[PDB]
RNA sequence: UGAUAUUGAAAUUCGGCUUUCUAACCCGCACCACUUAUCGUGGUGGGAGACAGUGUCAGGCGGGCAGUUUGA
RNA sequence: UCCUAAGGUAGCGAAAUUCCUUGUCGGGUAAGUUCCGACCCGCACGAAAGGCGUAACGAUUUGGGCACUGUCUCAACGAGA
RNA sequence: UGAGUAGCGAAAGACGGGUGAGAAUCCCGUCCACCGAUUGACUAAGGUUUCCAGAGGAAGGCUCGUCCGCUCUGGGUUAGUCGGGUCCUAAGCUGAGGCCGACAGGCGUAGGCGAUGGAUAACAGGUUGAUAUUCCUGUACCACCUAUAAUCGUAUCGAUGGGGGGACGCAGUAGGAUAGGCGAAGCGUGCGAUUGGAUUGCACGUCUAAGCAGUAAGGCUGCGGUAGCUGAGCUGUGAUGGGGAGAAGACCUUCGAGUCGUUGAUUUCACACUGCCGAGAAAAGCCUCUAGAUAGAAAAUAGGUGCCCGUACCGCAAACCGACACAGGUAGUCAAGAUGAGAAUUCUAAGGUGAGCGAGCGAACUCUCGUUAAGGAACUCGGCAAAAUGACCCCGUAACUUCGGGAGAAGGGGUGCUCUUUAGGGUUAACGCCCAGAAGAGCCGCAGUGAAUAGGCCCAAGCGACUGUUUAUCAAAAACACAGGUCUCUGCUAAACCGUAAGGUGAUGUAUAGGGGCUGACGCCUGCCCAGU
RNA sequence: CUACCCUUGGUCAGGUUGAAGUUCAGGUAACACUGAAUGGAGGACCGAACCGACUUACGUUGAAAAGUGAGCGGAUGAACU
């Protein structure tokens, strides 16, 4: 499912892309989108923060239900549609009353139904359901972490979390980045795993495929001069001169750490990403 | 060549107006500063 | 990174670091009212909790930034 | 036989790097301090401030040919400001 | 002083009349010359009376001047419909309370302001020295008022709200039409300069909106969500028993003039259909829904009312920006004939223009162009400059390749004119008009893409893969960027960043993610040391 | 004016090359793999407008405090406005 083109012109010799014979409709939803300018890494004082942004074809901004509300009432996937927002496709469902809804498209994921309420559905892809009602060793994405606010962790393409023991008011998760912590157990889950995953497998090609995505050049910081980057100028190509490299700020840039030394997640953490 | 300065009507008086003076303290010691030297032209 | 003020309980314990509980304090957490706007205020739940945040004092790191010296 | 935390591997090499130096030996010229191919005595090449190769691309640097010509041997005449 | 020296700002002018004190320079006329994807015709920004007429020559105009974008005097801009306000909204800018700050003041909510976009009712002629969709003539349309007649009401008007609609990218080919072109005797001129002509040679061949008809192609089938529908270029009557009209009988006068078949055809009229991945504002007008309000003449009659601002002139230029009457710079629209793929090239049309110092002579020298005997890079730091190659058709073409390329490789042959001919075609009752080929036989010159416009090529090395970017004004490169690779930090009030307060960017994202350092497609590889920092 | 960005508009005569996919007919236990058409991808090709500034000549009390003549590069995009 990744075209790769013919070497009939150069920067599209090694170039690839996607294949979308998962989409099935090629419109989105007039009631469901927003305006989205953009800010090109522009605070709000009109000054640049953020470096290498700006540019880009122009979207609009889909509507998520991040929270899954509604009482045991069954939806059904009407298709699955392309999102610019985000690395994964979503789809629409339809509630038997007439309420139509955006969600993430789970992996092998069909037109079929969906339902999201505690202690009653059961473990399918797709379903909804709190951590207490999720046996150890299930695979699951669009983590909470406060109660009512929406899922945050797993949300990209090819993500997903797996349950460890429960341990009385928390539960041990084991994150894709390979760290282990507890949630409460009052925090909505839902089962499956983010869809296309062979989406990292791409190759941009050229320069050009990038710049209309948002991506400005990036300028060493080696080729600069003294009073613009610590690792300044010399006469001709010259190596880094200090005893660790430095960030165009002047801080290490290489295993410094720089998470804050106090904070109330530090008790809920029990091994580190490896 | 294209030189320095371009007329336009609208651009002149949003940054040099009489409005635009009264707006700041520091632009309202501009118009006090002309009117103490006997200036015909206050703004603009 | 420590001392002290904001700052109160109970027990373990060869004028005390630690499990422990709600009542100060905190919540870009939820539902309501001002109000057919959730910026803000207030009330009820949940989370956390005498920690964090904040003031004064003290020690360390600190060409990131500043003032200067570098003889005949 | 001394010393060191270890004493430069593959590849490449008078090179955008070789001071001695126009190194030496083979090509191209009637005549080549430059250019190409080889020899390692590498002052002072060397593996991500990467090493060695590479089709297609270059108003890039370099040497040799064909065609052409007032660039030249060596100048002459005509038109306009 | 230099010195009566430099210069007088790209270019074709000549003669005959007129005016006047004074004419190479002003006015009129006839020839000649230049532009013509234009030096022509319209319009935004900007300028602000430079616009018209009569009267003037001190100064300004690089000479002159009787003339002027200069001086004096008096004049010139007319809107219910064209462009903006009593309509909407993007970015952004300001915001009652509110949050945060030594003082000032910095942020920000509801709400407002803000086009370069959305909505939205007039067209064709005529007229002045100076205005024209505005004035005038002839025919229309929109909103709002007043009175009087059709259904003999348990109809009507609806939100401040709800749901539809408005509503949107790029590329590509085909098709239906219509503008503007071209050729034929449908009408008016007129037929003779110098040798023979008389199916001779010129010029014309039009007409709005609105309102009624039916109309290529397009999309779509039994209040919102759940389980004979809508839009549509063009055509044709009439409007028009008018208007315009090349010319005619008469040397702001009155008056009956022709409007036709054929060809070729858009870059104009549809984001329509199709495909693709980078996935393509908003709001109001508009049409519905019921809350409620509890009472008419929007298909129709006859009369009334409709405000404010801009409107002159220049606008690739002597009026704009440049100190100047300055080889420079300045958005958009209309786009003729012959040649041609063409908006290229040469000559012309409509319509403009002859440049604000001249007259002589024909030295040196400098600048811009054209030829040159016999040699052909002997020149020079270096083939710098110049020369040569150049379009179309037809044969044919190597080593290397990442199999796409290299390649237009390299090379070679054809090209005008007349005639004699034969089962390609498009459009049509025939006929004719248009487009397009293969053969054979002849003629002329030193030369037939006879002028103008249009790649020199080849054998070997260094660097960077490639398109791209850079020192406005002495360096365009081997420098920067790039796709790819690797290390490292960050579990979300994330790290990093601005303020280092509030509030923000990161991001309406969540490790297939975001920030930072070093390398720099692709192929084969990337060894040893951790004493020091 | 210049550098980057935000919202909303406009512009690029003409010609050439022919990727994926699709279609019919031979293939084949099924695929594979071939052909002839259709099809119109590309920081693709030639070349005006437009945007740039590589070489050279002239001009340097210049027409111009950075221009002019003749050649030159990109020209559907990391394009110009």
């Amino acid at each position: 499912a990744i075209k790769k083109y013919k070497p009939i012109t150069n920067g599209r010799r090694n170039m690839t892309s996607l294949d979308f014979a998962e989409i099935t409709k090629t419109t989105p939803e007039k009631s469901l989108l927003k305006p989205l300018p953009k800010k090109a890494g522009r605070n709000n004082q009109g000054k640049l923060t953020v470096r290498h942004h700006g540019g880009g074809h122009k979207r609009q901004y889909r509507v998520i239900d991040f929270k899954r509300n509604k009482d045991g009432i069954n939806a059904k996937v009407d298709s699955i549609q392309y999102d610019p927002n985000r690395s994964a496709n979503i789809a629409l469902v339809v509630y038997a009353d007439g309420e139509k809804r955006y969600i993430i498209a789970p992996k092998g994921l069909e037109v079929g139904q969906i339902v999201e309420s505690g202690a009653e559905a059961d473990i399918k892809v797709g379903n909804a359901l709190p951590l207490q009602n999720i046996p150890v060793g299930t695979v699951v994405h669009n983590i909470e972490l406060k109660p009512g606010k929406g899922g945050q962790i797993a949300r990209s393409a090819g993500a997903s979390a797996q349950v460890l023991g429960k341990e009385g008011k928390y539960v041990l998760i084991r994150l894709r980045s390979g760290e282990v912590r507890m949630i409460l157990s009052t925090c909505r889950a839902t089962i499956g795993q983010v869809g296309n995953l062979q989406h990292e497998l791409v190759n941009v090609g050229k320069a050009g495929r990038s710049r209309w995505k948002g991506i400005r050049p990036t300028v060493r910081g080696s080729v600069m001069n003294p009073n613009d980057h610590p690792h300044g100028g010399g006469e001709g190509r010259a190596p880094i001169g200090r005893p660790s490299p430095m960030s165009p700020w002047g801080k290490p840039t290489l295993g410094k750490k720089t998470r804050r030394g106090k904070k109330s997640s530090d008790k809920l953490i029990v091994r580190g990403r490896k | 060549v294209k030189r320095t300065y371009q007329p336009n009507k609208r651009k002149h008086s949003k940054v040099h107006g009489f409005r635009k003076r009264m707006s700041t303290k520091n632009g309202r010691k501009v118009l006090a500063r002309r009117r103490r030297k006997g200036r015909k032209v206050l703004s603009a």
